[PDB]
């Protein structure tokens, strides 16, 4: 029945994400943030990715564990908050998801909306590959750059790697 | 048009206004701030596939190596803040008086 | 916009080589290496041109080439290249070293009754000269010419006039 | 969608699980087993209290040293161009950027410190 | 803070700006603007005070966030027309949110309210260095990517930037937030001129960071960050005076001085448009943001505080510190009046 | 028939887990001079059997402040994706055969991590916050050390497709090639999957069990499988990773027989040092874990670069 | 909205009241609008009642000048019949200032409110009938 | 030779369209039948609509997402 | 500035990744290959703002040839067209899966 | 001495300074780069009849083009 999957990941991503960036407490934007990350590689995965959604999966999470690590480290409140305690952030919240359910109603009922631009109402199985008889495929060369084409730009970024290990240390140093 | 497009810039809208509007938290700053990273890295991943221009396919792990050491950086800053006060919250930050 | 036009299904009639794909991919040495001497005429054609629906004869060519070599496997030796593409169609995805002694049969009774060598490593690769019918056509893209170039300001220079021309400060 | 329908029927197992947990066996009979327990004793407050942590350069050292896994996760691709010299020189200088990182903050005592 | 260490970062300092400067790939770009975020950070906090640490706070959020709206612009440009170069662009919204962060980043006037806040808590070598470079790599930026910009976005932005500069720098009795305000308001100027002759804005750029390395050298030369130790070393040191009296009125922008041929060589090729109320409005502002450097020179040199002693101990050691080039940008920014035909070196 | 690959995969890890707590406390028992289980039931069996029942009769019950769609969304998630890892595991054909699988095994155990991380901080009573941050601090250790040396590992034969490496290991075993790389993974393995003390400071006699101090008697059985899953899941990934037998062609038994034997006996290995060995220590883990394992990790990783540009042996990778 | 603002050159100057009127108070209350979301924003009124009630006095200020501003233009205009002199708008332009000061309950700021106001409001309209352009050429 | 199959099929797919979008709109006014969506003459690749819409669900989910979350 | 240390040097480092029709890193082609062709030999000595007067349609041909947008407005008046009238019941259609 | 300050240590930077130095002096680096550009990943074409090029032959049979034999050869 369905065909408009990657649209609907995109509105489970969209609810998530709203909801993470609502700012309740971290811990449980954090919960946000890895529905959110975890359902992100499936749209890209789910559109014809093959490993990059997965990659920033790991990267983006292991970066969340540490986020987790520092705010239960710095500080929270006496009691903590969730999304549905507070005035402003059940408004915030509700008003995200109203958004998500008004966008859903007038594209679904709709021809297309043009808030900033002229959005189609389908979904993504056009436009899209008409069957390239590749072998190649294009992530694994696309990702086999960055070594034999990728010669400045390898440099600079280990680089501002090293910097970044470097500035960290003197930072916390600088006592 | 390629219709996801518009969920996710409207996920970039809604993490730019919760980037700027926020109660006590810079750790929730930080967060949002991972969180437009991601919005950008799945938006422009898209876009790459959907014009098969794979010889750049450098703007994911490019653009998210860079924006996570900020985000490291970012993380210290606040284990500094956090160091020379009590806790890190908005208020508490009011001196240095303009 | 501009319009375009179709072929419609009166040239649209070549019978496809209905095997399955297995043995298509199995026999493909061969299949290379007896046949697939016109198609070089219709991969050039297909890459000077850029153009599908244009290059669709030598597509009937290469067709009923295809369907000829499998005429003259089936109506000749032998019966166990049957087993042969069946032994090669069980394992997954294909392996060619999954089945050998079945192979090399094959290759006895094709090689000592038929001809055919195998093209051996790299024997399926090597880019080739090709005589064609018709010459290579110019402007292949449906493009209008070029605008303008650009006037190249040449010559001996002068010294200069009045200084500057500022203000003042001349000389 | 088919690892989709795997993740499904682990949801709805677990489900069952909680389901099985809750309203079969028998009563719930509350209001003094839901105290917290430390080890014996009702203590001062709960948790949440800010706990200053012993760690600070370990965490933000695992962040970096995971970005310079995902710039070097591509090594099988890049072992197959013709490219050869440009390929072992990247990849040998990004390993040995990442010694020379962890060479500073070793020879520095940025983690002899509150591990 | 090993002193290897600090060549270190500063050479990646004038790495970002370099990589800024040299690139047609606009993910370059947007790593010399991190790289130049990443190692002016720790620039500050030179000293240990929390005082730098909330500086270094603000400044970092607010310079990511218009790092990460460029990044917007840039992947929403590549939404559209897909090429990496540092041209023309093809989308309105792209060159919206470009603009705007760059607007973010250089300092305008929705956008600065971080500008004095950085400023008054760090040393004068991180206030120098961040107010130099900071204020100059979007130039090139702005400069490569000019002819596609709405006018309304520069011109508002500009007008509205040397008017608060303005309006703002009256009431401290500080330094270094004078010449905060005094880099918005140049800032505004070198804007407003970009989309008519770049060489007038690249121009004032050359001009405005030799007169801030003369200010910041000034005032490494003496500790002070009150006017009343501006009136001490009155007392104590003659010729910084004078200097100081001859710099200030070449921020002033005084015509027999060389803090002239930046405005007027802007009014010229402004004026050669049919946009006149606009430079008497903004010459006119450019008269307003003058004032508290009157009152300033009126506290140093044309009037003389009552000085507290213990200077008579320190008449003995005279002034011991280390000047980065004093003397010879000293007259560059000062005798340059005549040499107005030295527009046309920069292209 | 894809439902019931799925029941025949959700069916025997269960009885696997069941009896591997068995096998737990009798070679346990074995090791330790005395004698396990062996009055009730047949031998030893139908007592888990029993435990299964004993530990869903103890009716599970929730905490004061310890918000309760967090709390019962942890240990779900916990067994959730503690079975979701075996999905493209090469037994002879997997259920779903991806295209990468050993990212997906990282990715899935850092979210065993992140189960257990949640369950400890809303179990909300400062023990659970204690073992919490300890697991955090293992897993800032332990997801560096494991995925280079994972990279490492396939680099040289694998190239992500876990079919092409049971087409590599035909010749000899790839603990060859790379011998002193497996200690340093098989130390990882056994640190990651928090069991066996010498790698593991969560379930120590110096705390009170952190990531279970009181979370509810019900889903002590779901944690418990999670964790016992995650040994059998990790010795699977060792025993397909490394070693194994080059397998009877289009004959699937003699293959299941020779990987599920040596897959035990090696899970009976990690058993065997668990029974062994003192607890461990969390300054100590920082030190020895980076200190120790990282350079030389970082030398396997270019000399297995340069390997295949030394002696030619890069990869037929499709 | 410059497409309201042209609206409001789109009357000939000349008379077709009421609608003059209509849009100086829709320009008015949305400047209003634009100061009060500024003024609101920058202060944090402590709380919500009191932010209401600033933005309600911006806004209704506001837009009063741009009511009393259009009346006094409408009036003058259908009177003295000439669309060359901006005297009318400096009429304008000086009412408006007159009350503003009634609305600030001064009269020192009300006195140069009329003249500020008054010389600028005629040099809008001097520059519009002579003709110099918007903020640009944009060309040379 | 599997090029050539490709190109009897897409041909047949855009043929056997064009014929079904002549007969399904030819009510409406304005559309003209199969005129080209860009100004110039050259073939466009198409898209996986212009061959496959209208297939009524299950045929274009076998077709354009099978290689995605299929074997 | 836009310096050009770049051309200068003679070390071509950053024009690899800058538009389609460079150097994919196997022979491969994008999905518009031709078209930015066609606007890169319509826009070479040409001074930017006549690449907006002459070569406007190629390069709308390449905006099309990306977004497709037109198409996707056709084809979707297309779905609409024949949603209201199976909804009307006039010849619901056999094509497919007969003939 | 130099050993055993920290001896996994040295050993591991033992084992990196020969992982830099020794792909210098290396006799395969060659078959390395002829094996890696004689595996085409795609279609080799063919091409315009010729002005008479003695090369590039008509005939992929034919041994008058860049083969190859050293596989099977060692
Ligand atoms: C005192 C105000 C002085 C304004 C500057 C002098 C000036 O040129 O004013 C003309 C300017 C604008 O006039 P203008 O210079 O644009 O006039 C050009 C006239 N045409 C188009 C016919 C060539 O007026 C003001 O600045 C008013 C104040
Ligand atoms: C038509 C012709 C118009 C000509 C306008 C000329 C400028 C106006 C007059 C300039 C001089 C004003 C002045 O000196 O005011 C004195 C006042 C400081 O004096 P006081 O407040 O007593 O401070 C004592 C503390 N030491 O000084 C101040 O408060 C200065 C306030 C700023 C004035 C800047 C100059 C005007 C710019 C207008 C911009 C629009």
């Amino acid at each position: 029945m369905m065909t408009y999957i990657v649209f609907i990941l995109s509105i489970i991503f969209v609810m998530g994400f709203v909801g993470f960036s609502s700012k309740p407490s971290p811990i449980y934007g954090g919960l946000g943030l890895i529905v959110s990350g975890g359902v992100g590689c499936g749209i890209v995965l789910n559109f014809g990715g093959s490993f990059l959604g997965l990659m920033v999966f790991l990267i983006y999470l292991g970066g969340m564990m540490v986020v987790f690590g520092y705010t239960t480290a710095m500080a929270t409140e006496q009691y903590p908050e969730v999304w549905v305690s507070n005035k402003v952030v059940l408004g915030t919240f509700i008003t995200g998801l109203l958004m998500e359910f008004l966008m859903v109603y007038y594209v679904l009922k709709d021809k297309e909306v043009e808030i900033v631009f002229k959005f189609n109402g389908m979904g993504d199985w056009v436009i899209y590959d008409t069957g390239d008889s590749g072998f190649f495929s294009e992530e694994a060369m696309g990702i086999a750059a960055l070594y034999s084409y990728g010669t400045w730009l390898v440099i600079v970024t280990g680089w501002s790697l090293l910097i970044g290990v470097v500035v960290i240390m003197e930072i916390t140093r600088g006592n | 048009m390629s219709l996801v497009y518009m969920n996710i810039m409207m996920a970039f809208t809604v993490s730019l206004t919760g980037l700027l509007m926020y109660r006590s938290h810079l750790m929730s700053s930080l967060l949002c701030l991972e969180g437009m990273m991601l919005s950008l890295f799945i938006l422009a991943t898209l876009m790459i596939l959907n014009s098969h221009f794979t010889l750049a396919s450098m703007m994911p792990i490019i653009l998210l190596v860079f924006a996570a050491c900020e985000a490291a950086l970012g993380l210290s800053l606040l284990v500094m803040v956090s160091n020379t006060y009590g806790t890190d919250y908005v208020q508490n930050l009011n001196l240095l008086q303009c | 916009p501009g319009i375009v036009e179709l072929p419609s299904l009166e040239d649209l009639k070549v019978q496809e080589v209905k095997v399955s794909s297995s043995v298509l991919k199995a026999a493909a040495h061969h299949y290379g290496a007896q046949c697939d001497k016109p198609n070089k005429e219709f991969m050039l054609c297909r890459w000077e041109e850029k153009d599908p629906r244009r290059c669709l004869e030598e597509g009937k060519l290469v067709n009923q080439c295809a369907l000829e070599f499998f005429r003259q496997i089936k109506r000749h030796c032998a019966e166990p290249f049957t087993e042969y593409w069946t032994c090669i169609d069980y394992s997954g995805l294909q392996l060619f070293r999954r089945c050998r002694k079945e192979q090399a049969q094959f290759d006895k009774c094709v090689l000592d009754k038929l001809g055919w060598v195998r093209p051996d490593l790299g024997e399926l690769s090597k880019v080739t000269k090709v005589k064609t019918d018709r010459p290579l056509p110019e402007n292949p893209y449906h493009s209008r010419a070029r605008p303008e170039p650009n006037p190249e300001v040449e010559g001996d220079l002068k010294p200069a006039r009045h200084g500057s021309r500022l203000f003042f400060w001349t000389m | 969608m088919n690892l989709m329908i795997t993740l499904l029927t682990n949801f709805t197992l677990a489900t069952l699980l909680v389901t099985i947990a809750f309203w079969l066996p028998q009563l719930n009979v509350y209001s003094e087993k839901t105290s917290p327990y430390e080890c014996g004793f009702d203590p001062m407050g709960s948790a949440r209290l800010p706990f200053s942590m012993k760690f600070f350069l370990v965490a933000i050292t695992f962040l970096l040293f995971d970005l310079e896994i995902a710039l070097l996760l591509p090594l099988p691709w890049a072992s197959q161009t013709t490219n050869l010299n440009t390929m072992l020189t990247m990849a040998l200088l990004l390993i040995f950027l990442l010694a020379v990182s962890l060479a500073y903050e070793w020879t520095q005592k940025g983690l002899e410190w509150t591990e | 803070m090993n002193p290897i260490i600090l060549i270190i970062i500063l050479m990646t300092v004038m790495l970002g700006t370099i990589i800024v400067m040299i690139s047609t790939h606009w993910l370059l770009i947007w790593i010399g603007f991190e790289m130049n975020m990443l190692a002016i950070i720790p620039i500050m906090m030179k000293k240990h005070n929390p005082r730098a640490t909330e500086a270094s706070t603000k400044y970092f959020l607010t310079q990511s966030t218009a790092s990460m709206l460029l990044m917007m612009a840039i992947i929403i440009n590549l939404m559209f027309s897909g090429q990496w170069t540092v041209m023309k662009l093809f989308n309105p919204m792209a060159s919206m949110l470009m603009t705007m962060a760059l607007a973010m980043k250089l300092g305008m006037a929705p956008f600065h309210f971080w500008v004095p806040e950085v400023t008054q808590g760090i040393p004068l070598s991180s206030g120098l260095i961040l107010l130099t470079w900071q204020k100059l790599a979007p130039m090139s930026v702005l400069y490569q990517i000019l002819p596609s910009i709405n006018l309304d976005l520069i011109l508002t932005l500009s007008i509205l930037s040397i008017t608060i500069g303005g309006w703002g720098g009256l009431n401290q009795t500080q330094l270094r937030k004078i010449m905060a305000y005094s880099s918005i308001a140049h800032m505004g100027w070198m804007t407003a001129v970009l989309l008519y002759n770049p060489t007038m804005t690249l121009l004032n750029l050359i001009i405005y960071i030799i007169m801030t390395s003369t200010m910041f050298t000034l005032f490494m030369a003496n500790s002070t960050t009150t006017t009343l130790s501006l009136s001490h070393t009155w007392n104590k040191a003659p010729i910084m005076t004078i200097l100081v009296l001859i710099t200030l009125l070449s921020m002033g922008g005084l015509p027999p001085l060389s803090g002239f041929m930046p405005k007027w060589m802007i009014i010229q090729e402004m004026t050669k448009n049919d946009s006149i109320i606009l430079p008497t409005l903004m010459a006119i502002t450019a008269l307003l943001n003058l004032y508290f450097y009157m009152r300033l020179t009126y506290s140093t040199a044309l009037t003389m505080f009552p000085s507290t002693n213990n200077m008579k101990m320190k008449w003995q050691f005279p002034t011991t510190k280390r000047m980065t080039l004093l003397p010879t940008m000293t007259v560059l920014s000062t005798m340059l009046l005549p040499l107005t035909p030295i527009l046309s070196i920069l292209e | 028939m894809f439902m019931i690959n799925v029941l025949t995969l959700i069916i025997p890890i269960l009885l696997a887990v069941a009896f591997l707590t068995l096998v737990e406390r009798k070679v346990l028992g074995y090791m330790q001079f005395r004698k396990g289980p062996n009055v009730v039931g047949p031998y030893g069996l139908l007592q888990p059997i029993a435990d299964a029942i004993k530990l869903f009769i103890k009716e599970p019950l929730r905490p004061a402040t310890s918000s309760i769609s967090m709390f019962i969304l942890a240990p779900i998630l916990a067994l959730t994706l503690a079975l979701t890892m075996w999905i493209p595991l090469p037994m002879p054909y997997p259920l779903i055969n991806m295209n990468l699988g050993v990212l997906f095994m990282l990715a899935m155990s850092s979210l065993a991590v992140y189960s257990i991380l949640w369950s400890g901080w809303a179990s909300n009573s400062k023990y659970a916050l204690i073992g919490a941050l300890r697991a955090v601090a293992q897993t800032i250790s332990y997801e560096v050390t494991l995925a280079i040396i994972l990279l490492s590992v396939l680099l040289m034969n694998g190239s992500f497709t876990l079919s092409t490496l049971i087409i590599t290991q035909e010749q000899v075993w790839l603990i060859f090639p790379a011998w002193p790389l497996a200690m340093m993974w098989f130390i990882s393995t056994l640190a990651e999957t928090n069991r066996a003390p010498f790698d593991l400071t969560e379930g120590e006699s110096e705390l009170v069990s952190g990531f279970n101090v009181e979370y509810a008697a019900g889903p002590f059985a779901l944690f418990f499988m999670a964790e016992y899953a995650n040994i059998i899941m990790m010795n699977i990934f060792t025993t397909t990773l490394f070693l194994g037998a080059f397998h009877n062609p289009y004959m699937p038994e003699l293959y299941t027989i020779n990987f599920t034997i040596k897959s035990l006996l090696l899970s009976i290995t990690f058993l065997w040092i668990r029974a062994s060995y003192p607890r461990f220590r969390y300054d100590q883990l920082m030190h020895l874990l980076w200190k120790n394992f990282l350079p030389l990790t970082l030398a396997l990783c270019m000399w297995h670069v340069s390997l295949p540009i030394l002696l030619s042996s890069i990869p037929p990778q499709t | 909205a410059k497409t309201l603002l042209h609206q409001y050159w789109d009357i000939p100057e000349g008379t077709e009241c009421h609608r003059k009127t209509y849009a100086a108070t829709s320009i008015g209350g949305a400047s209003g609008l634009v100061v009060s979301a500024y003024s609101v924003a920058l202060k944090t009124p402590t709380s919500f009642l009191e932010g209401v009630a600033r933005t309600g006095r911006y806004t209704f200020t506001a837009a009063a000048i741009g009511a009393i501003f259009g009346l006094t233009s409408c009036i003058s205009a259908q009177v003295r019949e000439k669309p060359d002199d901006p005297l009318n708008y400096l009429i304008g332009g000086c009412a408006g200032g007159l009350t503003l000061g009634a609305r600030t309950r001064s009269y020192g700021i009300g006195a140069a409110a009329c003249a500020y106001m008054g010389l600028t409001a005629a040099l809008v309209k001097m520059g519009q009938l002579e003709g110099w352009k918007v903020f640009a050429e944009p060309k040379v | 030779l599997l090029q050539a199959e490709k190109d009897r099929r897409v041909l047949q797919m855009l043929r056997e369209n064009l014929e079904e979008e002549a007969t399904i709109m030819k009510d409406v006014p304005g559309w003209k039948v199969g005129e080209s969506v860009f100004h110039t003459t050259r073939w466009v690749t198409p898209m996986m609509g212009e061959l496959y819409g209208l297939r009524t669900g299950e045929e274009i989910l076998s077709s354009t997402y099978g290689f995605i979350w299929y074997t | 500035p836009f310096f050009d240390v770049q051309k200068k040097l003679g070390v071509d480092l950053d024009h690899w990744m800058t538009i389609q029709s460079a150097e994919q890193p196997h022979r491969i082609p994008a999905r518009c290959h031709a078209f930015e062709k066609e606007w890169i030999e319509c826009a070479h000595g040409i001074g930017s703002i006549r690449a907006e007067k002459e070569c406007k349609i190629e390069f709308e041909d390449f905006r099309e040839c990306l977004l497709r947008q037109k198409t996707m407005k056709r084809l979707n008046a297309i779905k609409r067209q024949r949603d209201k009238l199976i909804k009307e019941g006039k010849y619901t259609p056999p094509p497919h899966h007969s003939g | 001495n130099v050993w055993a300050k920290e001896p996994v240590l040295v050993a591991s930077f033992a084992i990196a300074g020969l992982a830099v130095i020794l792909p210098t002096l290396s006799p395969y680096t060659k078959y390395s780069l002829m094996i890696n550009r004689a595996t085409p990943y795609n279609y080799p074409v063919p091409l315009r009849d010729d002005g008479n090029m003695p090369d590039v032959p008509s005939h992929p049979q034919d041994p008058q083009g860049p083969s190859l034999e050293w596989l099977k050869r060692l």
